[PDB]
């Protein structure tokens, strides 16, 4: 999430002043008797070819061009995040993005809106409350 | 020889929370002239 996630710009090879972003849902692990804390997620991955080296035509200022940008596009919630989508992208000599049609995801997910009303339990209906339950 | 000292009963049942099941037992007669 460091470089400008807008598609209407070729990413810079360097990142800019953003740094990598935060997240709504940082987790931590202790599976070793020691902490891990997990603050980051991707947004984009970029492929670079050192053109004038590969051409073997120049040696100063070897800026590789971006051949293509992967987009890694996420759904966010305060406890979880996951990909909504991904795309192949590449950039024209005029700087326009050109894009593949995305691949898109969805996941069965928690909710608080839809909850059903309560139901009686004939099968058990009295067999609890101190001694009458055991299980 | 054998003589009865005491008795108790148990019923595999379901009962309402505050349901006081009502029943009773009685002895008609006994051997050995007790």
């Amino acid at each position: 999430g460091e470089r400008d996630i807008s598609i209407n710009k070729i990413p810079t090879f360097e990142g800019g002043t953003t740094g990598w972003l935060a997240r709504p849902d940082m987790f931590s692990r202790y599976d070793f008797g020691i902490e891990i804390r997990n603050r980051r997620l991707c947004h984009q991955v970029l492929g670079f070819h050192r053109l004038e080296a590969l051409n073997d035509r120049d040696v100063t200022d070897e800026i590789p061009v971006l051949v293509n940008r992967l987009t890694l596009d996420y759904d966010l919630n305060n406890s979880v995040s996951t990909l909504v989508a991904v795309r192949q992208v590449a950039y024209e000599t005029d700087g326009s993005p050109i894009t593949q049609p995305p691949l898109e995801f969805d996941y069965q997910r928690f909710d608080t809106g839809s909850i059903p009303g309560w139901q009686e339990m004939p099968q058990l209906e009295a067999f609890n409350g101190y001694q009458p339950y055991q299980m | 020889q054998r003589r009865i000292k005491s008795v108790s009963v148990s019923l595999p049942m379901l009962v309402g929370p505050y349901e006081d099941v009502c029943a009773q037992l009685t002895q008609t007669s006994s051997s050995y002239s007790t």
